[PDB]
Parts: C-alpha cells; structure tokens; sequence
C-alpha cells in the first residue's frame, strides 16, 4: 500500500506517545528575548511525578503541543512556535511547591486582545490530572506588545486637572442601604453627603434597574442633586452612575443618557467579562467621561495561595485595557489584604517601572512604555478614627471611600460628611509640618486636637473608638527584609 | 458662603508662619512655586491671572513670601492662591494648590434651569458678584 | 536569588 | 484544449530524465515532495487527492520516481502533478508545482451567465468531463 | 460511491435477524415505528415518501418485519429506511433511523460553483442520478 509505504520512521515524528520534556518544551540554556512573553507558575506536582515533567507539561499544553506526536508539525516552523520552560526552583520552606519561569513568543498573540491572551495561559492548564494545584503569579510583558493596547481612557494626571484638585487624597462614599431605595431617596442622600463636602458619592454594585426602582429615574434625580451641591459650595462635584447591564446593547443605551444630562465619570462591574470592558474603555476616550472598575468576583479566584490568579496580575490586565479607576484595598478595613502585598499591587498601577522587590511579590523588571497610571480605591469597613494608618500605608494618590462611616453619623449625614474631611485635612498639614503622625500616640492625639474646633468630629471619635479588623491573612509573602 | 476650592479650606485660615512651612515642604521636593489672582471663582475658571514668572530654582521660602506680601497690597480685593509644579517624566502637571488670601465677604452661587426634550434640564451656575460688576470693581 | 535577574535579560 | 495550469505547460510533455532533474534540483534546497491526482480541473479546486504522505527526508530523486510509477499504473485516467514545500519562518507554503501526466483528451469548459440587477452579470464556469460522468469515470 | 446517512453505515448491510433485533430493542423502550422510500438521496431532501401509517401500539417486530417485505416487492429501485419516533414531553422527535436497502449501483455527487462579491462563492450540489431521469426511474 502507499499509505504503508510512505509512514514517518523519524524518532522524532514516528506516532507515539514522549514526554513533553523530550518534545522540546524543556530547555535550561534558553537565552530570553526582549519581546517575549514571561510567566511565573507556583505547581504542586502529583505524588510520582517529576517537578521538571510538569513544568514542560504545562509549558507544552499552553503553546502548541497535544498528548500524542502529530506530523503535521512538519508545515510550520515548529521550533519558532513552541513555548519552553527554562527555570524551576522549589519553593522556600515549603515541600512539594515549585517556581517554574516560561517564554513565549511575540507572534502567538493578537494585537491589543485580552480574550487572545488569556486563552493561552489559563485556558485548561489548571485541570490538568499530572497537577494538584496551580497559580499564576507574575507576568512580564514586553514594550511591543504595551504598545497595541489603548492604557488608561484619562489617566491620574488628566483627571486631577477635570477636578482642580491636587495634592491630597480624594474623598467618597457608597449608598445605604444596598438595596430598596427609590430614585427620589437616592438624589436627596446624593445632595446631602456632597453638600458636607464629599467629592463624589457612588451607586453599590448590585444597583442597576429593579422593581422598586427604574435607571432613568435614577440617573435624572442625581444630576439635580450634583448641581445643587456643586452651586452652594463653589466646587466640581459627580457621583458614579452604574451602567452594567444584561447585554451590550443596553450598556451603550446607559452610557449615551449619562454623557447626554452631563455625567462626569459613570460605573462597571468585573462580572460582565474582559471584551465588555475592553469596548467601554474605547467609548469613555472617545467620549470624554471617567470610567471606574469595581472588582466584583476577583476573590472566588485570587484568596487563597495555593491556587487561582494573583490579584497583581489582575492589576497589569486591567491597566492594558484601560479603566481609569480599580479598587486595590485598606488593610485595615474589614476585607483582606497584607500590607506588603497592598503596596505591590499600588506600585504596579501608579509607577513608569518596576525594578525586582521579592518581599513585595515583584519577581519581574518591566517598563510601561508610557501608558497613562491608574488610580487605586481604597474601600471596606474604615472609620474617620484610622485616619493617620490610612495616610501612612496608602499614600496621596488614591480615592478613600466612606460608607457605614458617612451614613451612619448620629446627627444627620451632611454631619458625617464633614467629620471625614476635617480629619484629613488636619493629618496631612501635620504631616508636611514633619511630625511623627504614624506614632501609636501622636496620631490620634493630632485628631483630638482637630476635634476640640469640630463637634461632628468629636461626636464620630467617640462613636467607633474600639472598632477594628484583626485576622489571619490568607495570602501572603514567601520573601523577607 | 465660604468657596472651598483647595486643599486646606475646611481650616481656619492659615497664618504666615503657616505658609512659609508648606513652603519649605515643596522646595524640600525640588517643586517650583506661582502665585495667582481672581475675581472669577467660577468652578470651571482654570486660568486664573499671573502675578510674574514662576519661581524655578530659588531655594529660599523668604523669597516667595516677599512675592505674596508684593500682590497683596498691589492687587484689588478677590482671592490668591500659590502653586507647587512638577516637571518630572510622568508627571509634568501642578502637585499642590491653597488659598491665601480671600473677599470680606462672598455672595455665591444661584442656578438657572432651561427645559429641553422630554424632563432634561440644561442647567447653569450664576456668580452675584461677576453679574453686578466689571473687574476690578467685583469685592 | 539573585541569578533571577540574569537569567532574564 | 490544452489545461494551461502548472508553471511548464507552455512546453512540450516532459521526458522522465527531464523530471529527474527538477526533482534534483528541489532537493539541492531541502524541500519536502509529494504526489496528487484528480478528475476535476476546475480553477478553483484547490484540495487534489493525497498520493500518501509527502516525503520529508528522502535525499534521493530515485525515491520520488518510483511512487511517481505506481501511481501512473495504479490510477484512473485524469491529471498528476508533483509539489515540493518549503517550511521555513517567512514562507511555510508550496515553492513549486508542475503536471507530470495528462489524459488522452480533454474537452475543456463553457459560461454561463445569469443576468441580476441593471447591466450586472454572475458568471460560473462548468466542465464537459465533470457534467457527463462520476469520479473515477470521467476521462 | 455508498451513502453514508444512517446510524450504522459504516457497518456491511444488516441481515433480517439483524434487523428484528434493533426493532426489538425499539419497543421495548415503547417508540413507535414507520418505513420510507425515496429516488433522491439529496442530504437537504427531508421529507421521504410515506409507506402506510405509523405502527404505534404493534408490540410485536413480526408485524414490522411484514410491511417492509411489502414494500421491498412492491416499491421501485431506490432507499428504503425505518425510523422510531418518542411523544415523550422533552422530546416529541424522532431517536433513531437506519437504512434498510440500497439500489444496486450509485454514482455519487458534483459540485458547481457560481462566483459572487469578493472572492465568495454560491455552491450548489448535484445528483447524478436525479438530473439524469424523471422519478420511478432513476435507479
Ligand atoms: O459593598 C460594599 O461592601 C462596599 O460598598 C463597602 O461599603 P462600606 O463602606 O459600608 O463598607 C464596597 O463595595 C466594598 O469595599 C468592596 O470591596 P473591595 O473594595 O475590597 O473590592
């Protein structure tokens, strides 16, 4: 027969099944290319199994290759396409954990696609049976690759000017209760809060269009209540509209009514998925409006450390696409964060570089070829009473969001309002008067002092003295000094 | 009313020793320093008027409160305020901004509300002092 | 260690 | 008619010593060779049917002849033709194609034309041998 | 060529024991049952010609077995197949369907190809059999 005839009997190209570390996924003396692409896997190889076979397993599976030998192969420049694993150390006082490093090249992706992207590096890797557990750590992207993607709508720098505010945290708050209000109520808090001196107010996530209330209702309600603050105090003032919805369609629908009465910034949620993002952050550049991301769903991935996504990847992707806004955490509030890793995921989204810093989680250099910075917000459970830990870990650029601890104020929220500002004001001109506000005793004594000019303020002190957050973290360093 | 444009308006009004401190935080950074004047507290005025150059590389806080003491006894009633610039790669834009001196007295804002297409409104901001008088002669 | 930053140029 | 397609049909059927030569001359480069037939010679049929797998390391033109042989006696009346491939980043496609055998006659092809909006028309291109006889049967 | 519509069409011609068994296995689930013919094996053709009635409370292959014997002697050269239907809330459809007899030769299928916008084009498939003679007299 010719079939017979004509059957492959190179070693490399017979039909069979070889390990993926003789397939050519595995090489030590790789040398790495300035456009390739780098990733950071942490693999707990099954019982039996080698830590160096897992590591071209997976390296093998996100590139081209399949569990058998295939001749078609042999009508492309295979060894050009292939990925190749090239580092694996295991991890520090740990047994059964490893660090495997993986290049990839520059032509396997899409221009300026997430979908593309993430399709190749977490697509079935982590299901496969040969590992127990998985998790992306840390990514390098190459400059060319920065350079197809649009970065930030606005931008910090852009943002502050639309503002005329510079040289201090912004102020804010959420809606009480979550749900159950009707457009007329949600205006009359809107005016309030702003009126005591917020810079904006926001809607929760889980606000779009119910029964109890419709979204045109809502969006007409809050501009009355924007212009009257803004006209009694002298001040550009907005609060976030929520534009999610159910279908593309019905997102632009929202979007176009909130720029057409005057909106300066509207609202989106991580649920509706990377290309829904990615088509809102062209329209808010080409339309002129703020647009903020809540990370609705991050933490069913990003808990615990031994397998999911590190949310510092996250934060890189996000950046790409363009949000002008990210929430990124309070260490003090009442949801999770460790302090050294909190200021990695601020660095990645506010610096032109980053340098390596292992006890900060940083495992790769990188430059961000000029794309515009993302602003972090900072939300959870925080009072007034914290203010000087909130100055000394999260720093000037950032948005610190009030709740419970606006609405909740015993003598009306306009009072809430001012309690929060007052005390800022008064930490950071202390602050660039050189004093140590970090202090156990001089921090709060600064906001007694505040206090004694404030009734608001005094009253708040008193209220929420003893309230604090103290857990075990979940994730956590593996570095130190 | 008081305008609460800046970073420190929900303080009392700060003294010259107060000044001349956020001064010398500034300087400590390698920022140069402006002062501005108004009689226009509109929230979307961004040009306010220049009182000289700005100040690039005077190392000395005395330097720029000569230059304040100069404006306020030259300049007609209205507001002042100074500024702090950072020309550094990723930045380039104004870092700090504070009222310096304000009006005996201000009278606000009011607003006028047009109806367009179905329940829009078209709103707009009125200054009582801006329409009664020209410049110069506002406070 | 510190062979994380050669080994990646 | 004459089937016009392959890059040396405007020359005399070649001898086999000629078609050695070329094949020693696709090998000299490293390329890969293969063998296809088929009964229907519409311009745009692109798949011809496969005479095994191409021959990837054979560095020997005597190799090629041979399949070249039995396909020729084991085949029904139609057209052959040899391809050879280069894989190379930059090209990864056929880098030469040419017709090795032919049938006895071949009646060639007519238009029809379909008359649609205005003076537009849709033409489609039909073969005599394909219309009259299945595949296997049509030479 | 051989048709390949069918569930066991890869498998040789099913002998009537063969047959007997999968009707069997067929009531036993309590489907109901039918037989059909047709002279153009188009894969858009839907609708075959109807033999009687579907046998819905027969519980028994026997009576099945005797109406496909009918048709075999009674019908034209052509196809033959038996399907089972289920009017189960759910499904309300056919679940199963094989051929049960095939003419003695079938010459296949061509395809012709009218060039549209760009470069798409408009296929359309063609029975040798069918283009040739009117229905009753194909095969
Ligand atoms: O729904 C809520 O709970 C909040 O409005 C908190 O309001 P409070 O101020 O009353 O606590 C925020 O959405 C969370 O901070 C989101 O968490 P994160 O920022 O970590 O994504």
């Amino acid at each position: 027969s010719v079939s017979e005839r004509t059957r492959i009997k190179s070693d490399r190209y017979e039909s069979g099944v070889i390990p993926y570390a003789k397939m050519g996924y595995w090489d030590a003396a790789y040398a790495v290319k300035n456009t390739d692409v780098l990733a950071l896997f942490r693999i707990t190889p099954q019982p039996g199994v080698d830590p160096v076979e897992a590591a071209a397993a997976v390296a093998g599976e996100s590139s081209t290759a399949t569990w058998t030998v295939v001749w078609t192969d042999l009508l492309t420049a295979c060894d050009r396409y292939r990925a190749k694993a090239y580092r694996v150390d295991p991890v520090p006082n740990t047994t059964d954990q490893y660090f495997a490093f993986i290049a990839y090249e520059c032509d396997l992706f899409e221009e300026g696609s997430l979908a593309n992207l993430t399709a190749s590096i977490i697509g079935n890797v982590f299901g496969f049976k040969a590992v127990s557990a998985l998790r992306l750590e840390d990514m390098r992207i190459p400059h060319s690759y920065l350079k197809t993607f649009q970065g930030p709508a606005t931008g910090v720098i852009v943002e502050r000017e639309r503002l005329n505010k510079y040289g201090i945290p912004l102020l804010g708050a959420t809606v009480k209760p979550k749900l159950g209000l009707s457009g007329k109520n949600y205006g009359r808090v809107v005016y309030e809060g702003l009126k005591g001196g917020l810079d904006f107010l926001k809607d929760d996530e889980n606000i779009n269009s119910q029964p109890f209330m419709r979204w045109r209702e809502r969006f007409l309600y809050c501009m009355e209540g924007i212009n009257r603050a803004s006209a009694a105090t002298g001040e550009t003032k907005g609060s976030y509209l929520n534009i999610t919805a159910g279908t593309m369609e019905e997102v632009y629908k929202r979007a176009e009514y909130a720029k057409t009465v005057g909106s300066i910034v509207v609202m989106i949620d991580l649920v509706m998925g990377y290309t829904a993002i990615q088509s809102a952050a062209i329209w808010a550049r080409d339309n002129d409006l703020i647009l903020h991301l809540h990370r609705a769903g991050n933490s069913t991935y990003a808990r615990q450390k031994n397998h999911g996504i590190n949310f510092r990847v996250i934060c890189k992707w996000m950046r790409m696409c363009g949000v002008d806004h990210i929430h990124a955490g309070t260490v003090v509030g009442k949801l999770e964060g460790d302090p050294l890793m909190i200021k990695g995921f601020y660095d990645t989204l506010l610096l032109t570089h980053l340098n390596v810093n292992l006890p900060y989680g940083i495992f790769f250099e990188m430059t961000w070829a000029s794309l515009r910075k993302c602003m972090p917000v900072a939300s959870g459970g925080i009072h007034c009473g914290q203010m000087h830990q909130l100055v000394h870990y999260l720093g000037d650029d950032v948005v610190l969001q009030f709740g419970g601890g606006t609405i909740g104020h015993p003598d009306g929220i306009q009072a809430g309002a001012t309690a929060n500002r007052v005390a800022l004001e008064a930490m950071i001109l202390a602050r660039n008067e050189g004093a140590d506000y970090f202090n156990s005793d001089i921090g709060p004594q600064i906001l007694r002092n505040a206090a004694k000019t404030c009734g608001p303020l005094q009253t708040a002190l008193d209220l929420w003295k003893d309230i604090s957050f103290n857990y075990t973290s979940t994730d956590t360093s593996d570095f130190s000094v | 009313m008081r305008l609460t444009q800046g970073c420190f308006s929900f303080l009392p009004d700060l003294t010259d020793q107060q000044i001349e401190k956020q001064i010398a935080y500034c300087i400590t950074k390698g920022w140069a320093m402006n002062v501005e004047w108004t009689d226009d507290p509109h929230p979307r005025n961004s040009y306010w008027e220049l009182w000289g150059l700005p100040l690039f590389d005077v190392k000395d806080p005395a330097s720029v409160m000569f230059e304040l003491r100069e404006a306020r006894k030259s300049c007609a009633a209205g507001y002042i305020r100074i500024n702090a610039f950072n020309a550094a790669y990723g930045t380039e834009s104004c870092v700090m901004s504070f009222i310096v001196n304000r009006p005996s007295n201000e009278p606000g804002f009011y607003l006028e509300r047009q109806e367009l297409e179905g329940r829009r409104i078209a709103y707009t901001t009125k200054s009582y002092s801006v329409q009664a008088n020209p410049e110069g002669g506002r406070y | 260690a510190a062979e994380w930053g050669s080994m990646n140029q």
